[PDB]
């Protein structure tokens, strides 16, 4: 066996007709001569190569998108509230429905991949992330709720803590709240 | 208790603004994609 | 789908800028945008059954779930504003001249009055 190449390639591309999710970048042919065990004489064949990319904007669309949006809504739901001195509300319910929803698109990038369990796609380590910030982030604001409660055990916060509070309360957008302000100079 | 009524009503107008400009911007969306790709179909189904 | 899309993303936005009332706080408006937006994943995923993977152009049911999944995150960030601004108000500080100057000449555009006890405090 022998090949027979054409002016473009190996594999002729001049009648290809395009593909809506892949993208052909090129050709190739190859000549081997396999010894196999069964006959005790050489094979010749023939290796054609193609190399064909995937179109990544149905993709980055239907799923990156809006599964980031729906990360960003989350977050800004988890860390603000109403108002500075009213008990919080949980989160978790929020955590919760996002994850649902997230559930939801991993289920459909399930349906166009494989069982690949060999690598981890950077589909896979994306949805990874963002289900990783969003469970830290309600555990987050789980934390914040607790701090708030060490308020009704009388004790009151350490210097340090005071101080260090004060002096980043400037570096993050955030000033103290005229009541804070009344009780102070009270 | 003056300064925060001031501030609930800059909120308040805030909102009917965002409400106002959120739906006006919902309508010309939905109706002139859809009348968009109407007047396509139209146009090649009657005129080819 | 167009239709059921259209009238979700309707509903969501008189649900994030409309309140019970002028002069208590907020509820966020999160979950409320989360959930439209779970349900208009649903539809998107019932429009990807009847279409293929079109990778080359962006079909024009595809940029009308673009843009009211935009109305809605937008929207569920204009919810947060409100919030915010209300906040200023515990802060101390009073709304600057023109601040108040033009939220009440603009207070008539749009179809929102003054309440009472906002009319008490201003004439006591
Ligand atoms: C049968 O095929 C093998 C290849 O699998 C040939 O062995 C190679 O021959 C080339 C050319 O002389 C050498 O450069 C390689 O080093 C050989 N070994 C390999 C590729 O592993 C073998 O010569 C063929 N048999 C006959 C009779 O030609």
């Amino acid at each position: 066996y022998f090949p027979r190449t054409f002016t473009n390639g190996p594999i002729g591309l001049a009648n290809f007709l395009e593909n809506d999710a892949w993208s052909v970048l090129g050709t190739k042919v190859n000549r081997e001569e396999k010894k196999y065990t069964c006959c005790p004489v050489n094979y010749t064949l023939l290796h054609y190569d193609v190399v064909i990319q995937r179109k990544p904007l149905y993709y980055v669309l239907n799923l990156i998108a809006p599964t980031a949006v729906i990360t960003f809504i989350s977050i800004i739901g988890f860390f603000t509230s109403s108002s500075v001195h009213d008990l919080r509300q949980e989160k978790i319910t929020l955590g919760i429905t996002t994850l649902l929803s997230m559930s939801i698109m991993i289920f459909m990038v399930s349906d166009k991949m494989p069982s690949t369990s060999t690598c981890v796609p950077l589909i896979a380590l994306f949805y990874t992330l963002m289900i990783t910030i969003i469970s830290v982030g309600t555990l987050a604001a789980s934390s914040v709720i607790f701090v708030q409660k060490l308020g009704s055990i009388g004790n009151p916060p350490a210097s340090k803590t005071m101080k260090w509070t004060h002096r980043i309360a400037p570096f993050v957008l955030i000033q103290m709240p005229l009541v804070m302000k009344q009780a102070y100079a009270k | 208790n003056i300064v925060e009524l001031e501030w609930d009503w800059v909120a308040a107008v805030l909102e009917r603004v965002f409400l106002i400009f959120f739906t006006i911007c919902f309508l010309f969306s939905a109706i002139g994609i859809n009348l968009y790709g109407w007047y396509i179909w139209y146009t090649e189904n009657h005129f080819l």
